[PDB]
RNA sequence: GAGCUACCUAAAAACAAUUUUAUGAAUCAACUCGUCUAUGUGGCAAAAUAGUGAGAAGAUUUUUAGGUAGAGGUGAAAAGCCU
RNA sequence: UCUCCAGGCAUACGCGUAUAACAACUCGGAUAACCAUUGUUAGUUAAUCAGAAUAGGCAAUAAUCACACUAUAAAUCACCUAUAACUUCUCUGUUAACCCAACACCGGAAUGCCUAAAGGAAAGAUCCAAAAAGAUAAAAGGAACUCGGCAAACAAGAACCCCGCCUGUUUACCAAAAACAUCACCUCUAGCAUUACAAGUAUUAGAGGCACUGCCUGCCCAGUGAUCACUUGUUCCUAGGGACUAUGAACGGCUAAACGAGGGUCCAACUGU
């Protein structure tokens, strides 16, 4: 009897109401422990591909406005509504951007290094190696997937013929297509792991759940009688 | 490219086709003669059925093209729940329409004169923001969607009685709910309003005329201000089945052919359903311009012209607690270039009737420290509505 | 505390829960019927 | 502790539970949660005239009651259609074709009472 | 078999007065719980009564409907709870 | 009429005639009277209380008297474009002292209004024994009682040890705690999308441990001549010849307070212990 909440098949800014699972499966089952209760929340469809052109316009960089920079829910980055054109979307905010700021959404990947500016939207081909970068996308068209949290910044070690390597936050590099689309900068909420959750009570505001009250080498034949 | 909607939510594929079917030159054996599934036979391929005749109670509707007001070209319909992302500027542009802080001057100094002022001026604006507010219902704390239209109903009512100081104020009524709708273009773009207002008030003379030709003629150097990457008709609806219209609230023959004031109201409960000043200005300037423009078709056809008499209407927008104050003067029906002569729009904005209003007295220790009354209330917004209204009479 | 009060009556509940339409849903609950008529039951369910 | 012999009426469970009682329906329910009566669903009584009626409700109890005889398609088949047919055929002016000259109806569609599906309440 | 109980999902509800650095703060009702004592021990009760006590804007309490089933479920682990 | 007591009236859920009158006096109420019992007849009345056309386009802006404010846990069809239809009241709920507890059970039972204007009766009659239960009062004394100030008191104040950081949670029905959880801190696992984790992406998620805070201890990280030379180390080729090196583990003593129906102890007062 359990039907998912992610029914919505068109792309709003309006936000969507989410229901919980207390980590249950449709089977109705407990897969995951620690998930229940917590605020309610309602859902802003973010979009991750930034380099998406309006409908009925050319596959060229093109620009949009910065509306304002919001708090989400569902994300410990920001979000910011961008608009352009005749169209809104929401979209991850960087370290420094500010409502009413223009920001830079290009396909060209520039011959030579393109000049870094925080917030826009450029293949790592146009990069130059060293800028720091997020919501990396591993298939060029994916959409970002990396890089994608809060303060999260991956730098651009590498580039050799139409590949570069990417070092993830965790320090694991990472190798892509040079036509792939990153943001410049670190993500916004560059303190957020400064936060001090304080009491008890504030982890089940977020929806957390209590743990558990409850409380492997095989030696060889050999090293069996030394154990 | 991330899809929305997850497949288990969406429906679900057709089963397959009986394999019997593939086979050339058989006639499968179904179900279809008892009348009733059962698992062991082959389903039945029906063809689409038809009633015969029409059901009103199950009609469908064709689909978008096959309409007959289907038309390539996309027209961008402005409507009430409409919010413009650029406010003002947006519809200065689409309206190409020049912008005067302030009222006009004529406006100003009929509320200046003592003459027009009520006897107990005061203490009425008082008694109706507290009936508006308290008194009306039998609740401790009425909700906006009730006194916002009646805050703004008992002040039209308060100055409807100056008709004694003047008796021509007979010769415009009111209506209500009443439809307003335009067609223009501007610059390759096709536009269309469709709206409404809480009141309108008509007369049956035409208002004066706020700027001389000599002042709208200034206005060719004035260039309209654009709002680069975002387009005009961002917040606009795209329809591709309309139909062109003008309305201007009542059919031909209607005694009083001048509208004289728009009312709008934002009477929901809801903070996000509310427009904000910005946008209601907007929402009033659009609304405003259709209702002249309406006008102007209807006198002087379809023609593109800067009118030789120009067409003026008021505006009034408010909450209930904030009131915004809109004049226009309509002077060109050729909209379709941005350059050129351009109408006129003069604004009163934010005007504060009333901070706030105490339904209950704030006790702080057995201490009275607020009245239970309207809080720092100004008359000085209500000499600005009662100047629209006493404008083109007095 | 005092037990015995476990049945807490409510005619949705006692009707999904053990009503006609519940029984035929799955095979097992229509074999139940099928036993309830074998042995001549006035009440096959709620 | 629920009765499970008695009937499942409306007047038990909660008021969200309705049911009807058996009356037909004579309206239906729009939109906008309104009862539209139609004026074709809701039966009407054809009454007769009594006026001048002989008939009353006993009889005297010295009428001779006939000998049972429960009517069949023969016969009334014999008493209707039978002499035009023979008739005819003694005239010769007879033909499969035109069965319906005798009173024969090829299909029900049409009839405002149809014999089957029957259209029409006793 | 989850109309009890354990946990969860959806939709709802309740919280006076008094102080406060403004809150899983304080005092104390309604409400929730069940510290200690006496009574009761086939009892009013197959776990209650009478006092005395703990919390009482919160990790609070409560209502309606739904969910997870025994090789299992649930568990702020008592191997506790699942008529 | 009098004396006294102080949860009543509605709705929801549930119950199913226990409703009301008459007649009965077998059974039922733990006894009578009278009926909650038996038989017969009746009953609950609603257009407002309650239940029960289609296809498109589209949304940044909580609530709290919503104003000023502050905040964080981030918080509820409409409107528009077209198409179609072009006057309607039938159906169902409605009684009651009632439901879940085998019972006419000192129990359990949601919301709104109100706190006596509503609703009720602790004593079948008599007697004044013992033992037992409950309430009040106490000469002198004031913990001498007792395992223990348990219980009671005209008292309800002070202080210190042990344990746990704290508010919370737990063995429905013998344990509420020092146990569990808890913020904080630490370890391990994972580089990724259309059903959980999550419409999330290493400042994330999962698994688990563990009081934090500040303060100590210091496993450890080739040597010797100094970025530098030789001996080592590791590999090979045969004891020779090449090749190559390139802060912090484990721990502790305690923030040091605050808080506790926790476990001990002391003083004051208070008392029939
Ligand atoms: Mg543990
Ligand atoms: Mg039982
Ligand atoms: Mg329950
Ligand atoms: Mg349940
Ligand atoms: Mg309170
Ligand atoms: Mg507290
Ligand atoms: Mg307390
Ligand atoms: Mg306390
Ligand atoms: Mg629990
Ligand atoms: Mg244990
Ligand atoms: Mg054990
Ligand atoms: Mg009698
Ligand atoms: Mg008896
Ligand atoms: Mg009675
Ligand atoms: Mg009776
Ligand atoms: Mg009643
Ligand atoms: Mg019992
Ligand atoms: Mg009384
Ligand atoms: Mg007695
Ligand atoms: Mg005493
Ligand atoms: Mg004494
Ligand atoms: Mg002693
Ligand atoms: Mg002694
Ligand atoms: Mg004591
Ligand atoms: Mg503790
Ligand atoms: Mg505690
Ligand atoms: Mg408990
Ligand atoms: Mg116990
Ligand atoms: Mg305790
Ligand atoms: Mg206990
Ligand atoms: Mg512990
Ligand atoms: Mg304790
Ligand atoms: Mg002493």
């Amino acid at each position: 009897k359990f039907v998912s909440w992610k029914s919505r098949t068109k792309y709003t800014v309006k936000p969507v109401k989410m229901r919980k699972s207390g980590g249950r499966d449709h089977t109705g089952r407990i897969r995951v422990h620690g998930i229940g209760g917590g605020h309610k929340q309602n859902y802003r469809m973010i979009d991750f591909l930034r380099f998406r052109p309006e409908k009925e316009k050319a596959p060229e960089p093109f620009e949009e406005k910065v509306v304002v920079v919001r708090y989400d829910p569902c994300r410990s980055a920001d979000i910011a509504l961008v608009a352009g054109g005749s169209r809104k979307r929401w979209i991850i905010a960087t370290e420094n951007m500010k409502a009413g700021d223009t920001i830079l959404n290009s396909n060209h990947i520039g011959r030579m290094a393109v000049a870094a500016q925080e917030g826009d939207a450029h293949p790592l081909g146009a990069l130059p190696v060293g800028t720091l970068i997020n919501n990396v996308e591993s298939e060029p068209g994916r959409g970002a997937q990396y890089i994608r949290a809060a303060g999260t910044c991956g730098v651009l070690l590498r580039k050799v013929n139409g590949t570069a390597i990417i070092q993830l936050p965790s320090k694991r590099q990472m190798q892509v297509l040079e036509s792939c689309t990153a943001t410049v900068g670190r993500v916004s909420n560059v303190n957020h792991n400064q936060r001090v959750i304080g009491k008890a009570g504030r982890n089940r505001w977020l929806g957390k759940r209590p743990n558990s009250g409850l409380w492997k080498i095989r030696p060889l034949p050999p090293m069996k009688s030394y154990v | 490219a991330y899809e929305w909607g997850v497949r288990s939510t969406r429906k679900p594929e057709p089963r397959p086709l009986d394999r019997v079917y593939e086979i050339p030159g058989l006639e499968p054996i179904t179900y279809e003669g008892k009348k009733h599934f059962v698992p062991w036979l082959a389903r039945p391929i029906f063809p689409p059925w038809e009633r015969g005749w029409n059901d009103p109670r199950f009609h469908r509707a064709a689909p978008i093209h096959e309409q007959t007001l289907y038309k390539e070209e996309p027209c961008y319909i402005f409507h009430q729940r409409c919010r413009l992302l650029e406010g003002m500027k947006q519809a200065l542009w689409l309206t190409k329409t020049k912008l005067i802080e302030g009222l006009p001057k004529k406006v100003l100094s009929l509320v200046d004169d003592p003459a027009n002022h009520i006897e107990n001026q005061e203490q009425r604006v008082l008694d109706i923001i507290s009936h508006a507010r308290l008194w009306h219902s039998t609740e401790d704390i009425p909700k906006r969607e009730t006194y916002c239209p009646l805050i703004v109903d008992s002040l039209i009512q308060l100055c409807k009685s100056q008709i004694l100081k003047h008796p021509s104020l007979a010769r415009r009524t009111s209506a209500q709910n009443c439809t307003l709708a335009t067609t223009w273009n501007r610059e390759s773009l096709l536009l269309q309003v469709r709206g409404t207002s809480s009141t309108i008030l008509s007369a049956k003379d035409p208002l004066p005329v706020i700027a001389s030709r000599e002042e709208v003629e200034a206005t060719r150097s004035h260039v309209l201000e654009t709002f680069y990457p975002i387009s005009p008709t961002i917040d606009l609806q795209e329809c591709h089945v309309y139909e062109v219209k003008d309305d201007t609230g009542f059919q031909e023959g209607y005694p009083y052919p001048h509208p004289h004031t728009l009312y709008f109201l934002e009477k929901a409960n809801l903070r996000p359903q509310r427009f904000l000043p910005e946008q209601l200005r907007a929402k009033m300037l659009l609304f405003a311009f259709a209702n002249a423009l309406a006008q102007a078709r209807l006198l002087y056809g379809n023609t593109a012209k800067v009118l030789e008499q120009p067409i003026v209407v008021q505006s009034v927008g408010t909450d209930g607690r904030v009131f915004q104050f809109l004049v226009l003067q309509l002077n060109t029906t050729d909209l379709a270039s941005s350059e050129g002569v351009k109408n006129l729009v003069w604004t009163d904005s934010d005007q504060l009737l009333y901070r706030h209003f105490w339904c209950r007295p704030v006790i702080k220790k057995k201490v009275v420290v607020e009245p239970v009354g309207p809080v720092d209330f100004q008359p000085e917004t209500f000499r600005k509505f009662l100047a629209l209204y006493l404008h083109g009479v007095v | 505390r005092a037990r015995g009060n476990e049945y807490q009556p409510s005619n949705i509940k006692r009707k999904h829960k053990h009503g006609w339409v519940r029984r035929l849903s799955t095979p097992a609950g229509v074999q139940v019927i099928l036993r309830r008529m074998l042995k001549g039951r006035k009440s096959l369910s709620h | 502790g629920a009765d499970r012999m008695s009937k499942w009426t409306s007047k038990r469970g909660p008021r969200t539970f309705t049911k009807s009682r058996g009356a037909k329906k004579t309206g239906i329910y729009t939109s906008d949660r309104k009862f539209v009566q139609i004026k074709e669903m809701v039966p009407e009584f054809v009454v007769p005239d009594l006026t001048g009626f002989k008939l009353k409700p006993y009889v005297n109890y010295r009428a001779p009651a006939g000998i049972d005889t429960p009517l069949t398609a023969k016969a009334l088949f014999q008493e209707t259609v039978a002499p035009a047919i023979e008739k005819d055929f003694k005239e010769g002016t007879f033909d499969a074709n035109n069965l319906e000259k005798y009173g024969f109806e090829p299909t029900q569609e049409g009839k405002l009472f149809q014999l089957y599906p029957k259209n029409f309440p006793r």
